[PDB]
RNA sequence: UGGAGAGUUUGAUCCUGGCUCAGGGUGAACGCUGGCGGCGUGCCUAAGACAUGCAAGUCGUGCGGGCCGCGGGGUUUUACUCCGUGGUCAGCGGCGGACGGGUGAGUAACGCGUGGGUGACCUACCCGGAAGAGGGGGACAACCCGGGGAAACUCGGGCUAAUCCCCCAUGUGGACCCGCCCCUUGGGGUGUGUCCAAAGGGCUUUGCCCGCUUCCGGAUGGGCCCGCGUCCCAUCAGCUAGUUGGUGGGGUAAUGGCCCACCAAGGCGACGACGGGUAGCCGGUCUGAGAGGAUGGCCGGCCACAGGGGCACUGAGACACGGGCCCCACUCCUACGGGAGGCAGCAGUUAGGAAUCUUCCGCAAUGGGCGCAAGCCUGACGGAGCGACGCCGCUUGGAGGAAGAAGCCCUUCGGGGUGUAAACUCCUGAACCCGGGACGAAACCCCCGAGGAGGGGACUGACGGUACCGGGGUAAUAGCGCCGGCCAACUCCGUGCCAGCAGCCGCGGUAAUACGGAGGGCGCGAGCGUUACCCGGAUUCACUGGGCGUAAAGGGCGUGUAGGCGGCCUGGGGCGUCCCAUGUG
RNA sequence: AGCCUACGGGCAGGCGCCGAGGGUAGGGCCCGUGACUGGGGCGAAGUCGUAACAAGGUAGCUGUACCGGAAGGUGCGGCUGGA
């Protein structure tokens, strides 16, 4: 009840605020290989104590804004941006693809 | 408010009620909160008739209101005989 | 509606002798003993060879012209057959003799598995003191499958029965000759029936 | 077709008005308190915001007005008195709020 | 506890490979045919248009009055009008009209499903608990007068009642600013100040009851939010100004860019954003060995809509199918100023279509609304009607009866076949006639008790003289498909690549078991076939369970991004994985 | 400036915001259709040659380029599915 996950923080540019990305996993439906699978949640930061790198733990909450229903309940790690560099990397080759 | 009712079942002309509390805006026949007992309206079998009196009481007590029917097939049970 | 019309012709079809009929099928011929082979301007011709389809079909509706029974209803109890846990095959055949209608072929109420449902329907049975027509009535085990009342009094019932007596009959049945009584004693077995009929065959034509 | 539904409709004009009625000598009466509290009088600033917790609490006996809603004015009206008249007064008149 | 395949590429073979068929299923329709009954089911198309009738009201125990009855009169007596009572018509007032009933248009969405959150919320009537009702005042319909209008309706003037409206008091308690305490999102407790209550009616009248006011709790219902699951196109690759977030405010029952001012410059996307296309979703349903595939009509749950499109009002609850307003289209009335209407409720009509029903009975039952009750209303519902449309039961007889009638068919002219089939004999007795005849119906209500528990007493059946029981009792419809191989079933004649058949392979050009008729046969049977659609077979989108040297298929070759995958040993965590219990399902 | 009023205020009315829809203009997608035209498929007989299957009577095929009534020919390089 009042779900809560982990994830890493990929955004603080917003004010009291910052996106933060959560992996899942599970097996395919027909074929069975664990694949993996995210989205990204924008957390209450009324303090913008997280910031940029942090892997933290949100959890549902009152609605704080039209994206906003996730405060920031901990930080479990600081720094790494090796998981944020994937994300945005990720990011950068969507550029490569249009035309 | 919320009653306790017959809900009608089985064939045409083989009525077969369903003693139940629901909200009085159930259509019937519908979604009900928990069945509490059923009842043959022709006693064409030995246990013509059934009630779980333990929660019965229950209903009744936290508001509940039985059909003037429901009444019959309560009072009979020994519902209200307290002794 | 039932069969109706030439019986003695689908003995000669099947090749097997139908015991269908009373005294005749036991004179010099069930139809058979004097035209064994099969009806139609032909029949007396080199026979051809028979497929798979020949066979399971054959061996199937030889078990269906015996109980005289539809098309619907055999299919339905096959089927019904296959539900039940126990030999699919047997259990089939159980379903059958079950069948009422049956029950007072096999007690000797009646000369034919036909005059059998006759009775039957004109209400001249009973079952626990109960008249019953529906020659479909699944026989339970423990029933006084008796005659009627009003019926016991009869050319034929009286016949029927006074010719039953001393023939022991049915190791799943009780003929009480007295009172015209009798008694579906259990569901019989795979040995206690005899028919010229391998189920197996039945089994494989129903899978298609 | 003379299905004396109208019999509600009728009524409900009758209501409607009586609604309205009482509603906008609410929202009126908030003002010119308000108005007097950010001007100065205190003296009667209060004496009229009395009358307002009153009418508030009037028509919320009655279907119109009602439900927390009664709350919600009431507090940001007495709300705004305060701070208004706390831009240099004090509490002159005791009535209303509590020191 | 469940798994079958065949035909067709060649002179022949093996393999590859497509096509086709046998199966099951249907809200079906069409052809031919058609006896009985029970339970079901029946506009899938034009969310096109609708004549008529009926579908939501009820309370005189909230209040005044109009009309009409019956009982009484009144003041010493009379005008009369007063009283009592019953009905009735509207009005004021209360509760219900948001349920129930219909439809799939729209919606690709927290719509739905599933599991959770709400310290961010509401909840009429019902139940439990705490406390209270002193006094005063007002208005508007009905009614009366006048006037406008064809009508619908309407303007002005004048009285009046109340559980209608309003002021004053008591404040159990509650609301709000502020402080403190506790807890931690707006949860709970407390102090000072301010603010808020109420309606009477009935009877067996000093007593009981229906009702009213405030607060807390319960039950039920519901709003909002979240995880995950939910269609085709990538020949849609980029998307975005309320756009993403912040502060303050508006609005709501409540959170939130839901709306607003100011600020910051962000939010989303190959894990498929944006766009287009299609679609109500589910429990379930159909198929399949299963895994899968397909599907959402009947029933139940949720949603959305009520000719199209907006909007708010009343209310606990609505943007409200049979309420209100405006615009658009259609219908109708008009005296041209103006006015009325909404079947996707039940029947029925019309258009469309291959195709989908009775303008029936009844509130007796169940359920709903209102009422102290009596009772009232209830096309919800319970029944009946029509349609082989589906499922199931069932009839057209049963036993005897010739080395075998007649007729027809074949013939090696000896005979063979239909064939125990028919006739005939006997036996039973669908239909029909007569008698009897329900269950469903005990509670509301009435006395005993106390108006409780308990006991006792009485009323009510549409279906229906129906089911069913008993007595009498007549032998009493049979079709349709197929017979070359798949595939059960063969001969005669006619026809001569003609007429025609055909699901695929193929048949017919004088000798056809394939065309047409006949005889016979096979298969189903009140049905049989046909067309359409879905799964199957199809192991042919292959997870289960396929492949790529030559049969369709390895990129012309490298480098490398994201992704996917990864050696041996020791320890920590316990996400995946696994076991148990419990909740839900 | 009308109405009500216990004079505190209310109603009506007015203005503004948004606003159904309508109008004008310009873009996007999709559908129907259009003289004429391009190729594709099928059909009793057709006309012209004979490229391919055997050295197919110049081994064939292929990417490309130019040419020719037509298959096709030839140049350059490639393949063997030719010797
Ligand atoms: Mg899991
Ligand atoms: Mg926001
Ligand atoms: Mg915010
Ligand atoms: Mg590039
Ligand atoms: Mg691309
Ligand atoms: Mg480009
Ligand atoms: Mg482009
Ligand atoms: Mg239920
Ligand atoms: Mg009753
Ligand atoms: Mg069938
Ligand atoms: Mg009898
Ligand atoms: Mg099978
Ligand atoms: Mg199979
Ligand atoms: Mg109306
Ligand atoms: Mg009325
Ligand atoms: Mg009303
Ligand atoms: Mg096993
Ligand atoms: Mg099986
Ligand atoms: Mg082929
Ligand atoms: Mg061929
Ligand atoms: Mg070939
Ligand atoms: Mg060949
Ligand atoms: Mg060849
Ligand atoms: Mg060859
Ligand atoms: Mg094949
Ligand atoms: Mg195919
Ligand atoms: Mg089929
Ligand atoms: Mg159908
Ligand atoms: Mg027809
Ligand atoms: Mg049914
Ligand atoms: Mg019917
Ligand atoms: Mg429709
Ligand atoms: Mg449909
Ligand atoms: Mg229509
Ligand atoms: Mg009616
Ligand atoms: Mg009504
Ligand atoms: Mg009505
Ligand atoms: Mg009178
Ligand atoms: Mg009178
Ligand atoms: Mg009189
Ligand atoms: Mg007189
Ligand atoms: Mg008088
Ligand atoms: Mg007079
Ligand atoms: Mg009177
Ligand atoms: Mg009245
Ligand atoms: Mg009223
Ligand atoms: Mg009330
Ligand atoms: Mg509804
Ligand atoms: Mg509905
Ligand atoms: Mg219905
Ligand atoms: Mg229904
Ligand atoms: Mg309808
Ligand atoms: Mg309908
Ligand atoms: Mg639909
Ligand atoms: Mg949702
Ligand atoms: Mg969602
Ligand atoms: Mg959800
Ligand atoms: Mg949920
Ligand atoms: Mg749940
Ligand atoms: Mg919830
Ligand atoms: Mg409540
Ligand atoms: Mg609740
Ligand atoms: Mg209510
Ligand atoms: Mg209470
Ligand atoms: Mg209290
Ligand atoms: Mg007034
Ligand atoms: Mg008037
Ligand atoms: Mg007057
Ligand atoms: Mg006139
Ligand atoms: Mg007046
Ligand atoms: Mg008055
Ligand atoms: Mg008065
Ligand atoms: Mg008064
Ligand atoms: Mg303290
Ligand atoms: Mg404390
Ligand atoms: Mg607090
Ligand atoms: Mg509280
Ligand atoms: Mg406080
Ligand atoms: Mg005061
Ligand atoms: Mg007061
Ligand atoms: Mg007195
Ligand atoms: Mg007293
Ligand atoms: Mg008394
Ligand atoms: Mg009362
Ligand atoms: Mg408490
Ligand atoms: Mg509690
Ligand atoms: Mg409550
Ligand atoms: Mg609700
Ligand atoms: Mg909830
Ligand atoms: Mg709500
Ligand atoms: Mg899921
Ligand atoms: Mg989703
Ligand atoms: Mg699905
Ligand atoms: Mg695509
Ligand atoms: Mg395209
Ligand atoms: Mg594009
Ligand atoms: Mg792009
Ligand atoms: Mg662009
Ligand atoms: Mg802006
Ligand atoms: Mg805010
Ligand atoms: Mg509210
Ligand atoms: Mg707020
Ligand atoms: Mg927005
Ligand atoms: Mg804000
Ligand atoms: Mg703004
Ligand atoms: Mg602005
Ligand atoms: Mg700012
Ligand atoms: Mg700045
Ligand atoms: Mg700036
Ligand atoms: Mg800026
Ligand atoms: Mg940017
Ligand atoms: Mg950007
Ligand atoms: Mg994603
Ligand atoms: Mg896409
Ligand atoms: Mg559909
Ligand atoms: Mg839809
Ligand atoms: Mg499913
Ligand atoms: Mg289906
Ligand atoms: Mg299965
Ligand atoms: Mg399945
Ligand atoms: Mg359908
Ligand atoms: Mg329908
Ligand atoms: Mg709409
Ligand atoms: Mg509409
Ligand atoms: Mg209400
Ligand atoms: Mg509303
Ligand atoms: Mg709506
Ligand atoms: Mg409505
Ligand atoms: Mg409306
Ligand atoms: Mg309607
Ligand atoms: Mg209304
Ligand atoms: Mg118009
Ligand atoms: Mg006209
Ligand atoms: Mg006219
Ligand atoms: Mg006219
Ligand atoms: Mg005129
Ligand atoms: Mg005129
Ligand atoms: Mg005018
Ligand atoms: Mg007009
Ligand atoms: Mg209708
Ligand atoms: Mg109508
Ligand atoms: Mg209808
Ligand atoms: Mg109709
Ligand atoms: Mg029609
Ligand atoms: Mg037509
Ligand atoms: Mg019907
Ligand atoms: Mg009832
Ligand atoms: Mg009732
Ligand atoms: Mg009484
Ligand atoms: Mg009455
Ligand atoms: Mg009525
Ligand atoms: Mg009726
Ligand atoms: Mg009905
Ligand atoms: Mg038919
Ligand atoms: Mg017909
Ligand atoms: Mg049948
Ligand atoms: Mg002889
Ligand atoms: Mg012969
Ligand atoms: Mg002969
Ligand atoms: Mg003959
Ligand atoms: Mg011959
Ligand atoms: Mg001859
Ligand atoms: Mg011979
Ligand atoms: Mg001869
Ligand atoms: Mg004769
Ligand atoms: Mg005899
Ligand atoms: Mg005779
Ligand atoms: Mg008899
Ligand atoms: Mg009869
Ligand atoms: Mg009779
Ligand atoms: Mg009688
Ligand atoms: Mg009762
Ligand atoms: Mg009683
Ligand atoms: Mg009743
Ligand atoms: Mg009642
Ligand atoms: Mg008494
Ligand atoms: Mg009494
Ligand atoms: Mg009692
Ligand atoms: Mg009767
Ligand atoms: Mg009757
Ligand atoms: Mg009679
Ligand atoms: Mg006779
Ligand atoms: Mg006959
Ligand atoms: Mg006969
Ligand atoms: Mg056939
Ligand atoms: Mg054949
Ligand atoms: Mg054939
Ligand atoms: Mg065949
Ligand atoms: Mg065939
Ligand atoms: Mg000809
Ligand atoms: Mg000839
Ligand atoms: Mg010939
Ligand atoms: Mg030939
Ligand atoms: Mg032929
Ligand atoms: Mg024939
Ligand atoms: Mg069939
Ligand atoms: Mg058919
Ligand atoms: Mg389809
Ligand atoms: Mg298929
Ligand atoms: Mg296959
Ligand atoms: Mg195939
Ligand atoms: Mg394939
Ligand atoms: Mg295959
Ligand atoms: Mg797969
Ligand atoms: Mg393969
Ligand atoms: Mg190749
Ligand atoms: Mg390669
Ligand atoms: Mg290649
Ligand atoms: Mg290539
Ligand atoms: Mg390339
Ligand atoms: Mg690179
Ligand atoms: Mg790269
Ligand atoms: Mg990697
Ligand atoms: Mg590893
Ligand atoms: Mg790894
Ligand atoms: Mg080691
Ligand atoms: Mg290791
Ligand atoms: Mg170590
Ligand atoms: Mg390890
Ligand atoms: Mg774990
Ligand atoms: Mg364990
Ligand atoms: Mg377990
Ligand atoms: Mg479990
Ligand atoms: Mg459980
Ligand atoms: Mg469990
Ligand atoms: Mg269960
Ligand atoms: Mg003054
Ligand atoms: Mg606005
Ligand atoms: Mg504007
Ligand atoms: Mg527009
Ligand atoms: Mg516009
Ligand atoms: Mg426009
Ligand atoms: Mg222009
Ligand atoms: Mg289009
Ligand atoms: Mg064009
Ligand atoms: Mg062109
Ligand atoms: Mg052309
Ligand atoms: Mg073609
Ligand atoms: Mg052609
Ligand atoms: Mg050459
Ligand atoms: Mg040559
Ligand atoms: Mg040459
Ligand atoms: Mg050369
Ligand atoms: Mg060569
Ligand atoms: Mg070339
Ligand atoms: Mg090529
Ligand atoms: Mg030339
Ligand atoms: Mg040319
Ligand atoms: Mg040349
Ligand atoms: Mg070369
Ligand atoms: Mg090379
Ligand atoms: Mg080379
Ligand atoms: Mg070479
Ligand atoms: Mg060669
Ligand atoms: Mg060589
Ligand atoms: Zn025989």
């Amino acid at each position: 009840p009042k779900k809560v996950l982990t994830g890493v923080v990929v955004s603080d540019k917003m004010q009291k605020t910052v996106t933060v990305l959560v992996e899942r996993q599970f097996p395919h439906p027909l074929y069975g290989k664990v694949i993996k699978r995210s989205k990204k949640y924008l957390a209450h930061d009324p303090e913008e104590k997280y910031k940029l790198g942090d892997v933290v733990e949100i959890i549902e909450s009152r609605p704080i804004s039209k994206r906003k229903r996730f405060r920031v309940l901990r930080l479990v790690e600081s720094g790494r941006m090796d998981l944020v560099e994937k994300y945005l990397i990720r990011r950068q080759n969507y550029q490569s693809l249009s035309k | 408010m919320v009653k306790i009712r017959l809900a009608r079942f089985g064939s045409k002309h083989n009525p077969h009620y369903r003693i139940v509390v629901t909200d009085a805006r159930r259509k019937r026949d519908g979604k009900y909160i928990e069945k509490i007992g059923y009842y043959d309206p022709r006693k064409t079998t030995p246990d013509w008739l059934k009630v779980d009196v333990e929660r019965a009481r229950y209903w009744l007590s936290v508001g509940a209101q039985p059909t003037d029917t429901a009444r019959r097939l309560l009072r009979q049970a020994g519902v209200f005989r307290q002794e | 509606g039932r069969y109706i019309g030439p019986v003695c012709r689908l003995c000669r079809r099947e090749g097997v002798k139908l015991y269908l009929k009373g005294e005749r099928c036991y004179s010099p011929k069930c139809a058979m003993e004097r035209r064994p082979y099969p009806p139609g301007q032909h029949g007396q011709k080199r026979a051809r060879r028979p497929s798979d389809y020949a066979v399971r079909l054959r061996e199937k509706q030889k078990l269906r012209r015996i109980y005289g029974i539809s098309e619907r209803q055999f299919r339905n109890l096959f089927e019904e057959a296959s539900k039940k846990k126990g030999v699919t095959g047997s259990v089939f055949l159980g379903l059958l003799e079950s069948r009422l209608d049956n029950v007072v072929y096999r007690l000797g109420f009646a000369v034919s598995r036909r005059q059998a449902r006759q009775l039957v329907r004109h209400g001249h049975i009973t079952v626990n003191g109960r008249r019953v027509d529906l020659p479909s009535y699944r026989v339970r085990p423990g029933d006084e499958i008796a005659v009627a009342e009003k019926s016991r009094n009869l050319e034929l019932i009286r016949q029927n029965l006074e010719a039953m007596k001393g023939r022991k009959v049915g190791p799943w049945l009780s003929l009480d000759v007295e009172g015209m009584k009798g008694k579906f004693l259990r569901l019989p077995d795979r040995e206690d029936l005899a028919l010229p009929v391998n189920e197996q065959l039945v089994i494989e034509f129903y899978s298609r | 077709r003379n299905l004396s539904a109208l019999k509600r409709h009728r009524q409900s004009l009758k209501r409607r008005l009586r609604n309205k009625a009482k509603k906008s000598a609410i929202k009126t009466l908030s003002k010119k308190a308000v108005q007097l509290a950010q001007e100065g009088k205190a003296e009667e600033a209060l004496k009229i915001m009395r009358k307002a917790e009153s009418l508030i609490d009037k028509a919320a006996k009655g279907s119109t007005l009602h439900k927390n809603a009664a709350a919600r004015r009431k507090s940001r009206l007495m709300r705004k008195v305060r701070q208004l008249l706390e831009a240099a007064g004090a509490p002159l008149i005791g009535g209303g709020l509590s020191a």
